[PDB]
């Protein structure tokens, strides 16, 4: 019904539990499949996939398991918000195709079953790399914009409370006349070199995913 | 016997029975292991 | 090559002029070929291109009218001259390879230009896409971060300059009592469109570009 990439435009930014280098795999699990659109800002996957196609992929490598492709569905629904579905998850970044790995273990006799993100589709690459992404991008910056008249009102406030009377007495603690440039030509020096952190997707889920879940609108 | 495990009532044995020759022989065992609980949980109290 | 792409992780973003698609492109113009990344919303590239891969491209779609490599090289380099860095553009966004239908007329005889953008595969989005984007817009979430706590301790001062003088001068740039969420939230309602749906992005380059001169750390 295309709602793994209606999904995918909204997806949730949810930081994948690994014992390994931990991705942003995130996904909405459907009844009918989903779309496993792992972006940690360094590679981005997808895996289009159906519930008929991934649930006969978990029985395939489920050695020897009799289960309805439900239960497995509930597996994976388990994973709508990717934290933990089950064992603990592992990716394979190295290639299109991002093996996450889900040993199915309760204390028996071995096993293992994996995920399969083929190459992420570029337009839903744009629905999480670029055109929302340019979307809270720009809202950032003219956030930053409308808080820079903000800081430049508080600040005339204070200098205009100060020269009219009623000067606080702690001057070793106070404020010199401030403007929104003084600080952005410190942040581009200082903060902006060091908060161009992309990291494994993490600074994403601590600083750009809310604000993404603000602009998932278009 | 099935484990209920992952909310699927799944495998927990599948074993091939064969037909006993006499039953008596098993309910002997059953009848002396019927001793050995005659001897488990609340009798010893005597002892102790 | 590497020198091109580092000059396009220097050097700024700039949206394609053609007023059809939020084609914002990152203009590097500069000799042995250029860097002009554009992304369609829909779609990821990474034109890191040389002179020869340039030429070519300018006659895949030329059919009478053509030029030594350099020669083209030059020609596209001031064909951005009047208008982003010959001032025709235009684009057609369904095709996978970004084919900016640049137009530009120097025979009056048909020209057929095309910034044709290689597919960024998702090891490809990371040079450009991820870590300058990326870093700029965390830097502007600590940008956000760092001025709404300065706005709370100003707007703290400044109650403290109501309570030792109940002066009032201007009543036009007198703040309200600030808050970081509320701010956000009051943004997301009008320029979310600004946001969501970039059309131009002209508010992300000419107010971007500034963290786009420093975020080249990564």
């Amino acid at each position: 019904m295309e709602e793994l990439e209606q999904g995918l435009l909204m997806q949730p930014w949810a930081w994948l539990q690994l014992a390994e280098n931990s991705l942003l795999a995130k996904v909405f699990i459907t009844k009918q499949g989903y779309a496993l659109l792992v972006s940690d800002l360094q590679q981005v996957w997808h895996e289009q996939v159906d519930t008929s196609v991934v649930s006969q992929r978990a029985k395939e490598l489920n050695k020897r398991l009799t289960a309805p492709p439900a239960a497995f569905l509930c597996h994976l629904d388990n994973l709508l918000r990717p934290l933990l579905k089950d064992a603990t998850f592992s990716c394979d970044c190295v290639a299109d195709a991002l093996i996450l790995r889900v040993r199915s273990e309760l204390s028996g006799l071995p096993f293992y079953w994996n995920f399969h993100c083929m190459l992420a589709s570029p337009s839903l690459v744009s629905q999480h790399l670029i055109r929302p992404l340019m979307g809270m991008s720009l809202a950032l910056q003219c956030q930053v914009r409308e808080l820079a008249t903000l800081l430049h009102m508080k600040d005339l406030e204070i200098q205009d409370y100060q020269e009219s009377g009623a000067t606080l007495i702690r001057d070793r603690l106070k404020t010199e006349p401030f403007e929104e440039n003084s600080f952005l030509e410190q942040f581009m020096i200082e903060k902006l070199p060091e908060a161009c952190s992309i990291g494994d997707g993490k600074p994403f889920v601590m600083n750009l995913q809310d604000l993404y879940m603000a602009v998932t609108t278009q | 016997f099935e484990k209920n495990l992952k909310d699927v009532s799944f495998r927990l044995g599948s074993f091939n029975l064969e037909k006993v020759e006499n039953p008596a022989e098993v309910i002997r065992e059953l009848i002396c292991y019927c001793l050995d609980t005659i001897a488990e949980n609340q009798a010893k109290n005597e002892h102790l």
